RNA sequence: UGCGAAAGCAGUUGAAGACAAGUGCUUGUCGUUCGUUAUAAAUGGCCUCG
């Protein structure tokens, strides 16, 4: 019926910079503004935007980033390298914050979720080179 | 002050003779087609046929005779012999009981006893007024005596005299008329036709012509007949194989024509009165009607089990009987008795009886036969080696469990049986089956499995319980991915809660949890919250890991929600996880392996002794009472009061419970009442000069503390499971599907002419 | 809950019936009405001195005092706020008596004197209640009249219960309405128990009873939401409104020691089942319910204090657990000074756990059944070992094992019989005396595997165990409760590689990770640097306990130079792991034209 | 016999206003000032722009009327509370009052006064009289009785008083906010022209509104604060706007499951939802092409299509709605006893359920794999199918031509999470059942070399995915 | 099959009798027994009442 699905995991209820549009768009929860600032796939802006961005934007950009991964997995990749420098550059202001896991349960799930194909994809592919492995050399 | 007392019923009684095939059903319809007479291991129950309720009941116990005599009925003739309400009741040893329905049990019935020399009687017959016995006397394969049975009246007594034996009896099977039989010897087979009360019918044949020349070169599956069913005119005989191919015989020829649509070991066919249909039921749970005329067949499928036996019941057909086997329990065999109207296809009465999951198969019980042996069913070689597995295992072997889970309902006491997939709700103040509800996915009734098909695991569920207040259910079940696949070892864990409004019956799912505690984590415990937390309106759940969780129902919400978590991520693994939690709703006390721990529930940490350490491994932590606390762990239980942290009494359980009992099942077998006591139960095997099949079993009633015995009750068999009423009383179940009780003028002469007019 | 320090409220005159201290809080009445939860004022009458008013925060001072005659007794005494005609006025009621002659009633109004009013009374005024809704003043006297007066003392209704000599009567109100029942003292130790309504007569007889074996002379009463409390001679006695029956009968043991005559004993209500009992200079605060002392505190500045009343929560509609109780407080001098003195009192939660293990109440293997089935004298003992010469390694472990019949050399579940722990522990003290230095007796080994090894000789242990390997490998692998700090140091100071490995497993098996987290922020920088450098030169719950040492050391405490090494380390691991996880799986895992040659 | 189980494949208050789906963009001359409700059916909202008003039908959704007398820009097109007057504003100054539907007849002409009269509303309790305010920042309470004299000047403020409201159940408290930044309460049962007192918004004032009798929202600058004149403080505050709020609307006791909705223009485009129920917290929202200037609902009893309605600074006009054989007959009235047995038609079954229930295998799995078809149902008729136990089956008649749309699925199926442990299980099968043929067909080989190199790029986000969550924990 | 967690840790899968086929010998089987904790495959898939 109408009942919802959950799982354990579910913390909840326990130049060329584009800062400006980014704080704009998260202040104001704009989607459409932040998803144009979310398609730039050069590593080289990344570091700066979320360098220059305020540190107490840069909790709630975590929560963000949690959900449009959760919605979109395909995704996981490129939003993976923002998580990654949001957290090299706010990691000192993450820290004096008194709450993590319930503010941060979103990207622990999701992060913790794709953590599980690494045992089986790997199991995939020792069968999957064996049989590479057989018609190359064939 | 307190009694032991058998409540309700037992599973249906059934002719439980590997030879006899198509005559399982001993229950009958009666003469005006008003009620229907079904005999169980310990009763006989009249069904109202129109109104589809039990009309009356007779309880064995009630009866002397019926108490000291119940063997097993053989067979049940509706009347009296010896002489409108009158049957008499034909027993495997040789009683003959005329007994009374539609009435008061009279304590002095016509009891009688046949005269037999090392025979075991089988069945029994009539035409008009002519009365035959079949008997068993003793290469694995039992022989049969035909007999004639008349009663004179100058001696009163039934005297036997000989018609006919036939040696190596494999299969047999009669006509519906009741006055031919057909049975298969070894003396590789031959198939012979007799008439009973006359000279008229008397054929025999190599079962090898009717064989096909490509089933000689295939396997023996395709040789190996599983059913037989004759006419009464006696023309035409049905063959089924273990391939599921149907072959009917015509006698005068010995002519054969093929009817392929089972796909698995065809169980059970009978014809027609006019013989112009076969109907047909097997493994795949889905009832075939076969249209001789033009060979076409009508379907009833997604019949609630395996179809064992059938008959058509009626001077015109009106009726069809049928058996289901349910053979998801492995551990037990569950039949049920289906009476459907032909006019529709429409089930016009449905009996069985309580339907409990053991851990381990008990006494004798066999899978049936399928093409393949699987995890539900037996091949054709398999049956004798497990057989004999299974004996020597009960012998043997040291586990024992054989216990169920139970459950009862605050707001209505109606009992709840987990069975695999599915939930039974019945009703043990009448006795009487409510409702049968699947609580899973999976294949439950989509189709019926056949061949590797019935390797498949349906989701099973493990722990079944209710809030106090009753409202909700929390449902844990464990999904089994199939075989030989990667992800063949990922078992997902999956919580559900339920909730109904008391007048339907049915319950409608709001929440579902996947892979709770994470991924391939069990749910070992559970606990639902008391009145004083949440108005019972949240519960606990524990792991082998020690990690626990309290979840809610949230108005605001509208479903439950993770209230609150502790994961000590303990690498150290223990299923034997017991929980206990205070009425006042302060504290947890959590036995994880051999350590007790005391939790404040609004830090849910440990309380700032909290740690207390016992000999071996809890199985049990309870609290009789606010004051004391009962823990018992694989070597002893122990009483320990709160308030001062000292022992009061320590009970020795190391010569019962070593290893008998998996961990975890102390649980359901020590029960506690929340204001008399407790009771402790303990059931061990009787052994005259190795140990033997039978069982026997304590029940103690321990007062808070354990100071005092109140009173210790001895019952014949093993007691799987045991619970506490929200009354005084403690029901009992028992391993024969038994829910017993402890607890504490001119006018007046006109006016009956008329009535008799 | 707690008890916390009394702050003095006023100094007591100095008059000599306030001199018999075990009388005095006789001679102090409290008045109902001002004191309780809310109220911040407090209204007390001190024979022969005065009726006083006083505030109690932020600092204790006098509001208001009414003196009295030195020669008069204050028999009862009530203030309470209300409106008469409308003005806001403080009606003031209190029973005098002098030299048994009369008994004076007087009313008192003030304003926030407006009228000053006297009567005579017939008997001694033992309770007063004031009804400012109605304007009317209630007393009870000892000769069995309750008289109904107006704020003018002009008599409305008397009422008599025709029983004499009263000697207790409380006033109660349930569901909006007023009640009151009194106590008579009969003969042959039997009482009269009566209840009363307050609604053509204004008082309304409910109940009647006459209770047997309830004595006064030594009896402590107290009365709280319909319940009915009774001390006497240790035990106290538990009756329930509204027929007074009795319910319960809780000893309590430190009473019993108490010589009769000395002791001087208060008793007053606190909350819902919980009581405050004082002894001498020692207050205790019990919950009946569960027979638990919550608190215990004792005022070693005087040499006595006694409860006069106390302002009583209702827990179960209060989220408050916090209230305050007003006693008399005596010195310890040669002119001892008898002093007013203020209790704050945190009564709790109401729950099991402010009662867990502090209870105030202070064996033998039974079988199983009393009475054809499959089953799957320590005293003696132990002065035969203690009789043996020092350093007999042979006569003290055939003496333990032939008397005990034990027969492998661990413990098993054949030893149940012997689990006893006053036995093992002596026999452990016997060990340790009877043997010192290399050579102990195999019977240390069966101890050190048994489950219930003393908690008290777990500690050095291990230190113990050091200088022989096979004890210090036993105690690791079976001994119970071995403290984790021992266990880390040990952990920290040994460099055997088998005994690293099996103490790490049985640190993980019995510790959680917050437990052995902390414990890991004690150890020198120098030890954690040891144990790095050792991983550097079943693995892998050694490398979790690595981990757990990490996070331990913090991100600060690391040094770049190690880093380094374990980097290098950790480098070599995965590279090894990744390929081991791909041998792994792999051990899990017509032509149209053709051309050849036939033999013949 | 029991029936097929059928196979299994955001907020309440959302759910509600994403039905507004239909949106048709309209454009006029000037920028459309304000927009207002009719209280009564069929609710046509009316919009100032430019020197005109127009009427819009609910039901049509066009102009039906139109006010073209006024000379110079418009400022006002509040109605009457039986919504049968229009009164309006001009910066001349002049307020006039039209019968609604009859844009001929003047009723009522007031000159209020020289300066620019920017707003002008009728009292929602007492009928005859009409309050204007003007940038002489006196704001006059005129009847319709008497159009030579206010029957009230209310002064005191500053600075142009753009806004005025009355409070429900409160026909004496006139309130009104000036660009001062102050909003002043008057009672005009008083001798008035002074204010009960002040409230300090701080920003100048765009818009006041009583959202009930005691709570009055103030929308001004870049932020909205909820006042209650009980306690005359802020209870609440929410400034998440990035422009300054200009105009802002309460409708109560609809049919959403929200009984009351709070819309809020931001100048930035926004307009956004807000209950009162949870502190006026954000639920919903929207972006326009440009500046909002105002913004507007159906009232509660619309009885009908309810309406969103927004103005933008460029005149366009944004419009949301939500869209609200002679004895066949007989039925037994009279008839002693009633029986019924139709059963409806079970829901119509897609393709591949019809397969797996026939147990047509092999077909389903080619349904899975079909054009045009969503990726979570192919999840779930796969998911079926290894329930089934039908794996090695429904691939065992299949070559290299129809194997390559189960394995192109694949190649996409394993980037997402949901579907890596399942597009594991297919992918084991068909290597460990068409080896051989892999072999002989080059077309499966570089189709397989590419989920190699996929797999492998699964790997990497692993390897990271893992290297995050370890610093995370260092982190906490 | 035993234990255990779910991962896994150890340990098994023997002998006799009978039948069939091929050529006393060989293989395969068992609605036969004793003892040990101990691929499938007879073209053969689920009713109707809108």
């Amino acid at each position: 019926g109408n009942a919802r699905v959950t799982s354990g995991d579910n913390f909840k209820h326990v130049t060329g910079t584009v800062t400006v549009i980014l704080s704009q768009a998260l202040q104001s929860n704009d989607h459409s503004l932040l998803e144009t600032v979310l398609n730039n796939r050069d590593e080289r802006v990344i570091r700066d935007t979320i360098f220059r961005l305020k540190p107490a934007l840069a909790v709630i950009l975590l929560e963000r980033l949690a959900e449009r991964i959760a919605r979109q997995t395909h995704r996981q990749g490129p939003l993976n390298v923002w998580v990654k420098w949001c957290l090299i550059i706010h990691g000192g202001y993450l820290v004096s914050i008194p709450n993590l896991m319930s503010t941060l349960s979103s990207l622990h799930s999701t992060l913790k979720r794709r953590s599980d194909l690494l045992p089986r994809l790997l199991a995939l592919d020792a069968r999957l080179d064996c049989t590479i492995n057989k018609f190359k050399t064939l | 002050q307190y009694k032991l007392s058998v409540v309700s019923g037992g599973k249906p009684a059934l002719n439980n003779l590997s030879s006899v095939t198509g005559n399982k059903n001993i229950a009958r319809l009666s003469q005006d087609q008003r009620n229907y007479i079904i005999p169980f291991n310990n009763q006989i129950k009249v069904y109202s046929v129109e109104t589809r309720q039990c009309v009356k009941t007779l309880k064995f116990a009630n009866n002397s005779l019926l108490s000291g005599i119940f063997e097993s009925i053989v067979k049940i003739l509706l009347g009296d012999i010896t002489v409108a309400h009158l049957i008499t009741v034909f027993t495997n040893n040789g009683h003959v009981i005329v007994l009374n329905y539609k009435g008061k049990l009279v304590e002095s019935p016509k009891h009688f006893k046949i005269s037999l020399a090392d025979e075991k009687l089988a069945n029994v017959f009539h035409s008009e007024g002519n009365y035959r016995i079949l008997t068993t006397f003793k290469n694995s394969l039992q022989s049969y005596r035909l007999y004639a049975l008349t009663f004179d009246d100058a001696k009163k007594q039934f005297e036997v005299a000989h018609q006919a034996e036939w040696h190596n009896v494999i299969l047999s099977n009669i006509s519906s008329n009741g006055k031919l039989l057909a049975h298969m010897c070894k003396d590789h087979k031959s198939i012979s036709v007799v008439s009973l009360f006359d000279d008229s019918v008397n054929l025999s044949f190599p079962l090898g012509s009717i064989l096909s020349s490509q089933t000689q070169s295939l396997s023996y599956n395709t040789r190996y007949v599983s059913s037989m069913a004759i006419d009464n005119m006696g023309q035409q005989l049905a063959v089924g194989f273990a391939s599921g191919v149907i072959s009917i015989v015509s006698l005068a020829d010995l002519q054969i024509r093929l009817l392929k649509w089972h796909i698995d070991s065809v169980l059970s066919l009978s014809f027609s009165h006019d013989g112009s249909y076969l109907l047909s039921g097997g493994w795949e749970k889905v009832m075939s009607l076969w249209q001789l005329e033009t060979n076409s067949q009508q379907f009833l499928p997604r019949l609630n089990g395996i179809i064992i036996d059938c008959q058509v019941l009626g001077p015109q057909g009106n009726y069809y009987s049928l058996i289901l086997q349910m053979t998801e329990n492995n551990s037990n065999s569950d039949y049920q008795f289906l009476l459907l109207n032909a006019s529709d296809l429409t089930s016009k009465l449905s009996i069985n009886g309580p339907l409990p999951v053991f851990n381990s198969t008990i006494k004798h019980i066999q899978q049936p036969i399928s093409a393949m042996n699987t995890k539900n069913s037996n091949s054709i070689t398999s049956l004798n080696h497990s057989k004999k597995k299974q004996s020597r295992k009960l012998i043997k072997s040291r586990r024992q469990d054989f216990t169920t889970n139970v459950e009862i309902n605050p707001i209505n006491k109606n009992l709840y049986f987990p069975h695999i997939s599915a939930v039974q709700i019945f009703d043990f103040y009448k006795n009487e089956q409510v409702n049968y509800q699947y609580l899973t996915s999976g294949v439950n009734n989509s189709m019926g499995k056949v061949r590797f098909e019935l390797n498949l695991q349906d989701p099973i569920i493990t722990d079944l319980k209710f809030t106090k207040d009753g409202q909700w259910m929390i449902t844990y079940e464990i999904e089994y991915p199939p075989n030989d696949l990667l992800s063949s070892k990922d078992l997902t864990h999956i919580l559900k809660f339920w909730t109904k409004n008391d007048n339907e019956t049915n319950w409608n799912l709001k929440t579902k949890v996947i892979n709770p505690h994470g991924i391939s984590v069990p749910i070992t415990k559970i606990l639902p919250s008391p009145r004083s937390v949440n108005n019972s309106q949240g519960c606990l759940t524990a792991d082998n890991n020690g990690g626990l969780k309290f979840w809610s129902f949230d108005s605001h919400e509208s479903n439950w929600c993770l209230k609150k978590i502790s994961l000590p991520n303990f690498n150290h693994f223990s299923n034997s996880v017991s929980l206990a939690w205070s009425q006042d709703g302060s504290l947890i006390f959590h036995g994880f392996d051999d350590k007790l721990q005391i939790l404040d529930f609004d830090t849910f940490k440990k309380f700032e002794v909290s740690e207390f350490t016992l000999d071996s491994e809890i199985q049990t932590v309870k609290l009789i009472n606010d004051t004391n606390l009962i823990v018992a762990t694989r070597t002893t239980l122990n009483a320990i009061n709160l308030l001062r942290g000292q022992v009061i009494n320590s009970f020795d359980l190391y010569p019962f419970v070593n290893g008998v009992y998996k961990n975890g099942h102390m649980d359901r077998l020590i029960t506690c009442d929340e204001r008399t006591g407790n009771i402790a139960l303990v059931i061990n095997q009787q052994l005259t000069d190795v140990p033997t099949i039978n069982y026997k079993s304590r029940i103690i009633i321990f007062d808070s503390d354990l100071s005092t015995k109140l009173g210790n009750f001895t019952h014949h068999e093993y007691i799987s499971w045991i619970g506490w009423n929200y009354d005084t009383d403690f029901i009992f179940l028992d391993i024969e599907s038994t829910l017993g009780v402890v607890g504490t003028s001119n006018s007046d002469i006109f006016a009956e002419q008329l009535h008799k007019l | 809950p707690s008890l916390s320090q009394p702050f003095r409220l006023a100094t007591l005159p100095k008059i000599a019936s306030l001199s018999n201290f075990s009388l005095q809080a006789d001679y102090v009445q409290v008045a109902d009405g001002t004191f309780n939860e809310s109220t911040n004022n407090i209204t007390l009458g001190i024979s022969g001195s005065s009726i006083s008013q006083y505030i109690i925060n932020p600092t204790p001072k006098l509001t208001f005092d009414y003196p009295i005659p030195s020669t008069n007794i204050i028999t009862a005494c009530n203030a309470e706020k209300g409106q008469a005609n409308k003005r806001n006025v403080e009606i003031w009621a209190f029973g005098l008596m002098v030299n048994k002659g009369n008994y004076t009633l007087n009313v008192i109004t003030k304003a926030l004197f407006l009228s000053q009013y006297k009567i005579k009374a017939k008997a001694k005024v033992m309770s007063i209640k004031i009804d400012t809704k109605n304007s009317l003043v209630i007393a009870i006297l000892q000769n069995g009249l309750i008289e109904i007066f107006d704020f003018k003392l002009t008599l409305l209704h008397s009422f008599d219960i025709s029983y004499d000599n009263l000697k207790y009567a409380k006033w109660f109100t349930e569901n909006g309405t007023e009640y009151v029942f009194v106590l008579c003292p009969l003969q042959d130790d039997k009482v009269c128990y009566k209840l009363l309504e307050l609604t053509s007569s204004p008082i309304k007889e409910l109940s009647s009873t006459i209770i047997e074996g309830f004595s006064f002379e030594n009896s402590k009463l107290c009365y709280q939401f319909g319940k009915l409390y009774k001390l006497n001679q240790g035990k106290i006695y538990i009756y329930s409104l509204p027929h007074c029956q009795l319910q319960q009968v809780i000893e309590f043991p430190m009473v019993d020691k108490l010589s009769p005559g000395d002791d001087l004993i208060s008793f007053q209500p606190v909350s819902v089942n919980r009581v405050l009992l004082t002894v001498n200079n020692v207050i205790y605060l019990l919950d009946l319910l569960h027979c638990s002392t919550l608190s215990q505190r004792e005022l070693t500045h005087v040499k006595t204090f006694q409860l006069l009343k106390s302002a009583v929560i209702n827990s179960e509609k209060s989220h408050n657990s916090k209230t305050i109780a007003i006693g008399i407080s005596t010195k310890n001098g040669p002119n001892p000074t008898s002093s007013l003195e203020i209790i704050n009192i945190d009564v709790g939660t109401n729950t099991l756990k402010d009662s867990l293990g502090k209870s105030f109440q202070v064996v033998i293997l039974k079988p199983l059944f009393d009475d054809r089935v499959k089953c799957n004298h320590c005293n003696e003992v132990i002065e035969k070992l203690s009789a043996l010469q020092d350093n007999d390694i042979t006569s003290f472990d055939d003496i333990f094992f032939k008397e005990l019949k034990i027969k492998e050399e661990h413990y098993t579940e054949k030893d149940r019989y012997i689990s006893d722990p006053g036995f093992l522990n002596k026999v452990l003290d016997l060990i340790f005396g009877k043997f010192s230095g290399n050579d102990y007796p195999k019977t240390l080994t069966f101890l050190l595997t048994h489950p219930l090894f003393p908690l008290s000789r777990t500690r050095n242990l291990l230190s113990l165990l050091r200088d022989q390997p096979r004890l210090f490998k036993q105690a690791i692998v079976t001994c119970p409760n071995l403290p984790l700090n021992e266990l880390l140091e040990e952990l920290f100071s040994i460099r055997n590689r088998e005994l690293l490995l099996d103490i790490s497993f049985r640190i993980l098996q019995d510790f959680t990770r917050d437990s052995i987290k902390q414990e890991m922020k004690k150890l020198s920088k120098l030890d954690v640097q040891n144990f790095i450098e050792f991983i550097t030169s079943q693995s892998t719950q050694l490398f979790q306990l690595l981990s757990l040492v990490l996070d331990s050391i913090g991100l600060f405490s690391l040094e770049g130079a190690l880093l380094e090494n374990l980097t290098l380390y950790i480098d070599k691991q995965v590279e090894i792991a990744e390929r081991n996880t791909e041998l792994w799986n792999l051990i899990d895992t017509l032509p149209t034209y053709t051309m050849e040659y036939l033999d013949i | 016999s029991t029936a097929r189980p059928r196979i299994i494949t955001t907020t309440p208050e959302q759910r509600y206003w994403r039905q507004y789906t239909s949106a048709q963009l309209v454009k006029e001359h000037n920028s459309v000032t304000h927009i207002s409700f009719n209280p009564q059916h069929p609710h046509d909202f009316a919009v100032t722009s430019s020197t005109r008003v127009q009427i819009f039908s609910s039901r049509t959704r066009q102009v039906i009327k139109t006010f073209s007398r006024f000379k110079d820009v418009v400022y006002s097109a509040s109605f009457r509370s039986d919504g049968k007057l229009l009164c309006a504003g001009d910066a001349t100054g002049l307020v006039s009052v039209y019968d609604s539907y009859n844009p001929r007849t003047i009723l009522l002409s007031i000159n209020a006064s020289t300066h620019p009269t920017h707003v002008t509303k009728f009292h929602t309790q007492d009928n005859k009289i009409l309050a204007t305010a003007s940038d002489d920042r006196v704001t006059r309470l005129w009847d319709i009785s008497n159009a030579y004299e206010p029957q009230l000047e209310l002064t005191g403020a500053t600075d142009y008083v753009r806004t005025l409201s009355f409070i429900p159940a409160a026909p004496h408290l006139v309130a009104t906010g000036s660009y001062d930044g102050l909003i002043r309460l008057y009672d005009t049962r008083s001798s008035g022209s002074t204010p009960i007192y002040s409230l300090n918004h701080d920003q100048p004032v765009e818009n006041v509104i009583a959202v009930s009798p005691t709570q009055i929202v103030s929308c001004g600058g870049n932020n909205f604060k909820v006042w209650d004149l009980t306690s005359n403080k802020k209870l609440y505050e929410r400034g998440n706007f990035n422009k300054a709020v200009t105009c802002l609307d309460y409708v109560e006791n609809f049919d959403s499951p929200m009984q009351s909705a709070l819309i809020a223009s931001s100048l930035d485009g926004h307009v956004k939802v807000f209950d009162p129920l949870d502190n006026f917290q954000v639920k919903f929202g929207w972006k326009f092409s440009g500046p909002v200037l105002s913004c507007a609902v159906s009232p509660s009893t619309a009885q009908g299509n309810r309406h969103l309605v927004a103005g933008l600074s460029s005149g366009l006009l944004a419009i949301r709605t939500k869209k609200k054989m002679r004895g066949s007959e007989y039925q037994g009235d009279q008839e002693h006893i009633i029986h019924n047995d139709k059963v409806r038609s079970q829901r119509r079954m897609r393709a591949f359920e019809r397969n797996i229930n026939q147990f047509k295998w092999s077909e389903a799995l080619d349904n899975a794999f079909v054009p045009g078809m969503a990726k979570e149902l192919t999840l779930t008729v796969l998911q079926e199918l290894r329930k089934r136990g039908k794996v090695r089956v429904a691939l065992y008649g299949r070559d290299e031509s129809t194997l390559e749309p189960l394995l192109n699925w694949c190649l996409k199926g394993i980037e997402d999470v949901r579907s890596a442990s399942i597009v594991a299980d297919w992918v084991a099968v068909v290597l460990e059942l068409y080896g051989n043929t892999l072999e002989s067909s080059p077309v499966l080989q570089e189709l397989m070399i590419d989920l190699k190199t996929k797999v492998r790029h699964e790997i990497h986000k692993s390897k990271e995915a893992q290297r995050i969550e370890g610093m995370l924990q260092l982190l906490t």
